[PDB]
RNA sequence: CCUGCGGCGGCCGCAGGAAGAGGAACGGAGCGAGUCCCCGCGGCGCGAUUCCCUGAGCUGUGGGACGUGCACCCAGGACUCGGCUCACACAU
């Protein structure tokens, strides 16, 4: 895949066709990780995420 | 049988041209219509039609494998009045 | 010291401006009459139990790059264990983007969700070397507007609102064109005609949805990894707090319509199918058109139907009696609330007078 | 015993990187291949036969007790293996050869609780592995080791012996076994039913050791800080016969014990001399080391003796542990 | 060239400075043979199956939904990891131009001195709470 | 300045305000500034438990040397178990459901039977149990289902095998079952050896903990000095454990004909909180501040912003006493045109 | 014994005299206690005892019969229970 | 009676099995001392707590 | 070595350092006979009947309400006390190795010019005040 | 006539209703009882030779023997009531 992306200020994706922000960093794959419906490894992605505390729960709550 | 114009030259593609589709209250062909010139020989039959509603184009294949050097910068095809539909249809 | 709340004479407004997602402002709305009697049924949208709260709610998911959407929504409803589920259109089985995924109760409003404004990003590559930059860029200005397009097989016309493109690559010819579209527009049509009016011709490599309807990718997207890690995390640990960061109730796909709150008495009588008249109203906002799309909603928040406005708001503020507006699509289960409309005065009596001859 | 027995070897240097260490006791195996170590490291050591051990069966809390498997045939690996409690873990058991656990037995309390044992000991059979406990005795079973026991009541409602039982010995003769208390107490229990049949009374500390002649008849008994060894015997009543004299002087276990021929007893005493009788006549007296000496033990097939050192120090505001083995001549 | 950005939030424990180095050897001398594993899928089918080993990952990948589950299987297995910079170089080491994320390395007697000296300095490292 | 103001009344001042117009009267007292005879007869005592006793004879040592009628706890903690215990006297034994059935807390020690790996194996062994789990009674022999919430490792010493474990689970559970499953989980064994609660309820032991020499002391020393400064300090009022529910300010006349069993009708309220659904358990409190019953509420926070009158919500239990406001319920703009019919 | 046996778990290890199985059974299904467990052979080997783990994936152990060995089982081994024991999980859920 | 414990900068119990503060101070026990319910020397621990000035009530009142 | 740390509030008053070595061979030549309580339920019982005597106490005794009554509880009875900063120190001369915090020397002959000297020494200590 | 669902922009099939939109005390509390659930080898003090013990037996911040006495083994919740009491309350 070629569709790459870097977040600005605001916090919105911008998307860019080559590697590199222009400040110096990586850039992300625009596209998401692929998916086997047949997964198992809930529980080892849950434990990682909750151990380094990223997970989805621990961010605060959207605004409605 | 007497035709009516369809379209002029615009640009050559690398298998096809390019024409624009200027014609009576600008009604819009039929698929693969034959294209006549003048003299009546046909050169194609018209690929595919896209554009504005009131300003579009339409890409003819090339018949007998012409090169695409025979047409002048801005030649005027003719097609025959019977095989095309009018706009309002659609709309 | 000695605490306690001092009594006061001047009068103190309420804020509702933090309200949940549909009960917002009710201090803005006009109000009609404040007499009536509440029930013990149904809930607050946000708050309802965890069951009834999958059923009618929706999933703003990232589709993933391998299968098809219709493979998608049934991978999701397998795993939600629920039985009816649809999406807001069709992707390519190798486009990425956002989609909405209305679970089992709200798939009532699919077909508004289906066809509301929608916006992608895609890649298109030419076969041979272009001038410069800015001849794509001006090529995609010259082709907007209304226009005529093929399914890629009868002739049919779409519009395009609005074009840009953020970077061309001269090496790999490769450019990202952005496009604003109305439902059902094909992508790969227009670059088509892009290589076509470019003289050199050109195919769709990549494309992404960014916008669908009212959710966007600026929001609470989910990824489908997501779905399967809240459905087993709460199999297991009984922990709510992950699903109901996936699932969102239906109420936030209808935050900028028009609102009218209605009695509890009124509601299930609109329900079993009738006509919206002026008793049961209790609130009204401002500005409501003839023949405009209005949502109306109980006193709780919860949106109860779709109705198409007959009467305008000054009419509405100043009259007798008539008929609010007429259904256009019904949302809420049936029997959630009681059902109790012949009683009353005026049916009361007309229902005696009848029975006398 | 004509004179001095002769150094042949001994070990002292594991025990020395330990800032205080002491040893606890010294077992031959019941045919003479190797002896068993106790240490203040809750660690056990196989010497066999300066000496370096083959194993380091490393334990738990307090190791209270062990002992040998009655038949111990060195042959068939089947029968090597040592018993071993702890403070608060089950009775272990280990493999002898490769120095790993074998099996478990579990002792629970009333309130499904884990009791820990006093003192064990196998039975004749090699059947059955009695257990000590506060006023009761479980026996047990080898084959199906687990939780399992049959409770045995050594102190009655009313009557009987109290105190936790500390030694449990058998006798070859008639089918009679003995406990002992450290309320001061014996006791004598029948094997098939377990009803008592005496009881014996006499000492001035918790007692600690028991003891069995070949006969049968007589038996010796030792305590915690009394200075006599008791000589009882099964066939007058007359509870008390003769006695004899050591030095005791802390709350420590004191191993004495009788040689295989039997008519030699030996015994070690608190200042390190370990003192020898003829059956109760002494015929000789040796000083091993000037620090206390606790473990004897007299090898089944030939003449041979080892003793063990060590003992606690209290130190205020402002000396080595050695193993040592020695011939002798019956 | 070191610039310790754009790293993921669960990029510990990371690999020293000179054990990135180390590793690299390493797995440059198990690529000079077949004992060496590459790719996501084989990691999963061959860590599966046993072949206890040393399993290197890249500290610069997103989205860390792709292999996040191979730090949990480790301690399901009681398996080493450890995390390395860049994944460019970690596929340049591997013999590709193309970057990886996981390098799994097998037992070998040309390199074993090296492949001890590595497994003993991966145990040691700290424990990140 | 509204949020230093006292408890169940504290930040009143971000409340939905219906209307502020009410007669005020002068009886009733704040919850703090009651008299010793009454402060005494609703309040909590939040315990340090010592071992020797059990838990139905520690309450009772309370009662006899406070001179009450009737006491409860939190949760029974069988002998040789400290920590947290919350005990009520009797106008708060009302309140004794609400407290036996919460989010325990356990500090422990475990006794590994052989030796292991290390710390990280107990670790993960903890870790594989987590949530739903079956449990048995240590000593009726039935299987049921408790929750863990969360577990940690604070330390391990393998010369002892001793392992300390911290545990958030249910009201139920029984560590001294928890330890043995995970001595089987790990193969080599396992038994309690330590046990200590260290939260019950909302009460914690980072404040307002209190030995029973502190309850003797300050017992003698009123009733000999006749100064309660230090019961003061060792006895809190009923409004300390109900800080987390949803508040219902109303005005004097409604508060004795709540005490009597009115529901509460929307007439009487004067301020209502911002998150009220139906079906949730909502605190009444008086202007004054003060717990007058526990009420299941009956409609959103949205519908009392709409309506003008009608049941508000149901009493589950009423805590005051019968006669502590006057009668003033029968005179208002209505209700008396009723009785002139 | 019963004529027909369902299968109730695998073989993990031992721990004191007793086995550790991991329930791997047709749905959710649990046994009751001091239910007899049987081999391939239809042959009586232990009793369930104790039975512990989280209500999706739980373990249980066997107390094992007369003469039986805790090593006599391999690493990997498969054990069946009389259908007649066994009762449904809707009970544990709530 | 093995479970000890002592307070680090924010001041709450920091459990350890050790005997001493990684700082070199003594541990506290974790448990309460032995209570009697006949106890007779309340006015001798009173006094002696206030001539020392560690009484609960010279102590600064907790908010509420 | 002298480090006043980890005591207990109510320390005071303190014993010197030569003091607290007085102390000491005052107790061992005490515990050479048995003129000597040990614990707090020997001495809180033995201080009811009279007995008088020298109370000795740890400084770092925790919590102090195993035996904050005694300071009192000797005013009653106008005895003399004195704390030492360690109690694993006071069990050593007592003549074990676990402690203990309160220690009550008898009189007797033998010691008797030492134990006056002591006895004189704490009479002699100030107050906080 | 209206709405919901299914079937091949429309049609067909089945199902629900036929609907102007009531009610400012109807139906409660605090107790007690019956039925279910919940959940006497212990705990405290004293006496007697300094009653014994720094045990490798946990322990002196305590452990054990004999005499002794004492206190603790409940309070909550659901169901029924063919029970008592207070009220039957839209809050000026």
């Amino acid at each position: 895949m070629f569709l790459q992306y870097y977040l600005n200020e605001q916090g919105d994706r911008v998307y860019t066709l080559k590697k590199f922000d222009p400040m110096g960093q990586q850039t992300c794959s625009a596209h998401p990780a692929r998916f086997s419906p047949d997964d198992k490894y809930s529980r080892h992605r849950i434990t990682i995420k909750k151990r380094f505390k990223v997970l989805m729960t621990q961010q605060p709550r959207p605004v409605l | 049988e007497r035709v009516v114009l369809l379209g002029e030259f615009l640009h050559p593609c690398e298998d096809d041209i390019v024409c624009k589709c200027t014609t009576d209250e600008n009604k819009v062909p039929y698929f693969n219509a034959p294209v006549y010139l003048e003299n009546k020989e046909q050169i194609g039959k018209v690929d595919e039609i896209f554009g504005q509603l009131r300003d579009f184009y339409f890409s003819v294949k090339l018949s007998e494998n012409m090169k695409a050097s025979s047409f002048k910068k801005l030649q005027k095809f003719y097609i025959d009045p019977y095989k095309l539909l009018p706009l309002q249809r659609f709309l | 010291e000695e605490f306690l709340i001092k009594p006061e004479s001047k009068v103190a407004k309420l804020d509702t401006s933090q309200w949940p997602l549909l009960l917002k402002n009710f201090d803005k709305l006009n109000v009609r009459t404040t007499h009536y009697t509440p029930l013990a049924c149904g809930s607050n949208p946000l708050k309802r139990e965890i069951g009834d709260y999958i059923r009618t709610g929706f999933i703003n998911l990232d589709k993933p790059s391998n299968p098809s959407s219709h493979e998608v929504v049934a991978w999701i409803r397998r795993i939600l264990r629920v039985e009816k589920t649809g999406h807001s259109g069709t992707l390519d089985p190798k486009v990425t983007g956002c989609l909405i995924v209305c679970i089992e109760r709200a798939t009532r409003l699919v077909k508004s969700q289906q066809s509301a404004g929608k916006e992608y990003v895609g890649i298109v590559r030419l076969h041979n070397a272009i001038e410069g930059g800015t001849q794509l860029s001006r090529a995609l200005e010259t082709l907007t507007g209304a226009l005529f397009q093929r399914p890629p097989r009868q002739l049919r016309v779409r519009t395009i609102y609005e074009s840009k493109m953020i970077e061309y690559d001269p090496e790999r010819r490769l450019g990202i064109f952005w496009v604003s579209c109305e439902a059902g527009t094909y992508i790969r049509t227009l670059c088509v005609h892009l290589g076509l009016l470019l003289g050199v011709g050109g195919q769709m490599q990549e494309l992404r949805r960014v916008r669908s309807g009212v959710m966007s990718e600026k929001d609470h997207m989910v990824t489908m990894h997501d779905v399967l890690d809240a459905q087993w995390l709460y199999d297991n640990h009984k922990d709510e707090s992950y699903l109901r960061r996936v699932v969102y109730p239906l109420e936030k796909l209808l935050t900028s319509h028009k609102r009218l709150v209605m009695k509890d008495s009124a509601v299930n009588a609109i329900c079993y199918g009738a006509k919206i008249m002026l008793p049961g109203v209790l609130r009204y906002e401002d500005g409501i058109e003839v023949n405009q799309e209005i949502v109306v909603i109980t006193t709780k928040g919860e949106a109860i139907c779709m109705a198409i406005a007959l009467m305008t708001t000054a009419v509405i503020s100043t009259c007798d009696h008539g008929i609010v507006a007429k259904i256009k699509r019904v949302i809420m289960e049936r029997d959630t609330y009681p059902r109790k409309w012949g009683l009353g005065p005026k049916a009361s009596q007309k229902k005696l007078m009848i029975k006398q001859g | 015993f004509s004179q001095l027995p002769r150094f042949l070897s001994g070990s002292w240097s594991e025990f020395s990187t330990q800032p205080e260490n002491f040893l606890k006791g010294c077992k031959w195996a019941p045919d003479g291949s190797c002896i068993l170590t106790n240490s203040a490291d809750n660690i056990l050591r196989i010497y066999n036969l300066e000496m370096v051990p083959v194993l380091r069966m490393v334990e738990g809390d307090t190791i209270y007790d062990y002992c040998w498997y009655s038949l111990m045939s060195s042959a068939q690996p089947d029968t090597s293996y040592v018993a071993s409690s702890s403070r608060e873990n089950p009775i272990h058991i280990w493999d002898a050869f490769t120095g790993e656990l074998r099996a478990s037995f579990r002792a629970y309390n009333h309130l499904d609780e884990l009791t820990a044992a006093h003192s064990l000991c196998f039975s004749p059979d090699g059947s059955q592995l009695f257990c000590g406990f506060n006023r009761t005795v479980r026996v047990f079973s080898t084959a199906r080791p687990g939780r399992d026991c049959e409770v045995r009541a050594t102190f009655a409602k009313k009557q009987g012996q109290s105190g936790i039982i500390s030694c449990i010995a058998f006798s070859p003769a008639q089918p009679l076994y003995a406990c002992g208390s450290y309320g001061r107490s014996l006791g004598l229990y029948a094997w098939d039913d377990g009803s008592p049949l005496a009881l014996l009374g006499g000492h001035q500390g918790g007692i600690t050791h028991l003891c069995f002649h070949p006969d049968g008849n007589r038996f010796f008994s030792g305590a915690r800080k009394d200075a006599e060894l008791l000589c009882w015997d099964l066939r007058q009543s007359g509870y008390p016969l003769w006695s004899l004299g050591r030095e005791v002087t802390t709350n420590q276990r004191i191993y004495f014990d009788l040689d295989p021929t039997g008519q030699f007893l030996v015994s070690g005493s608190t200042s390190g001399a370990v003192s020898v009788w003829d059956t109760p006549e002494p015929v000789l007296s040796f000083l091993p080391q000037k620090d206390c000496t606790n473990g004897v033990s007299l090898h089944p097939s030939l003449p041979l003796l080892a003793t063990a050192s060590g003992q606690r120090v209290f130190p205020e505001p402002t000396l080595l542990s050695t193993r040592h083995v020695h011939l002798e001549c019956r | 060239q070191e610039l310790l950005v754009n790293q993921n939030p669960i990029a510990q424990p990371l690999a020293s400075r000179r054990l990135t180095r180390k590793l690299y050897k390493c797995i440059k001398k198990a690529v000079k043979q077949k004992q060496i594993r590459r790719g996501v899928k084989e990691v999963q089918k061959f860590v599966n199956k046993g072949e206890k080993g040393i399993m290197v990952l890249a500290g610069d990948t997103l989205p860390i939904e792709v292999y996040c589950h191979l730090p949990v299987m480790c301690e399901d297995r009681n398996l080493p990891y450890v995390y390395i910079p860049s994944k460019t170089d970690l596929g340049a080491a591997a013999g590709s131009k193309r970057p990886t994320c996981v390098i799994m390395v097998k037992p070998h007697e040309e390199y074993q001195e090296a492949y001890d000296e590595c497994l003993e300095e991966v145990q040691s490292l700290p424990l990140p709470l």
